[PDB]
């Protein structure tokens, strides 16, 4: 490995000796969730109303 | 041994995948959707006297 090894400067790497991750996530917005669907048997049967009756 | 009984096998392993992707409501971007194979099995396709007749 390179001689430079051991006095190696590191950012965004914590401890004595620069191990520990704390880096940022970069987010731009990105949401996922369930598929779409829409209705297509809606008009196929006969229809009564009972409301407020 | 007979290769267009392994192009038939090939058909409907294929349909069964499809036939499973329309079920999860995503039948209506079949336009979108891409298929690599390899040279063996596209060669393998074009035996078969269904995809290729008039």
């Amino acid at each position: 490995d390179t001689p430079y090894k051991a006095d190696l400067s590191r950012v965004h790497w914590a401890g004595s000796n620069s191990d520990v991750d704390i880096h940022l996530e970069i987010f731009e917005g990105d949401v996922d969730s369930g598929f779409m669907y829409n209705s297509f048997f809606r008009g196929n049967s006969s229809y009564v109303s009972v409301q407020d009756q | 041994a007979d290769r267009e009984l392994f192009a038939a096998n090939i058909i409907d392993a294929h349909r069964q995948g499809i036939e499973e992707m329309v079920r999860r409501d995503l039948g209506g971007s079949l336009t979108e959707f891409i298929t690599v194979v390899s040279p063996y099995v596209f060669g393998l396709l074009l035996d078969s006297k269904k995809l290729v007749n008039v």
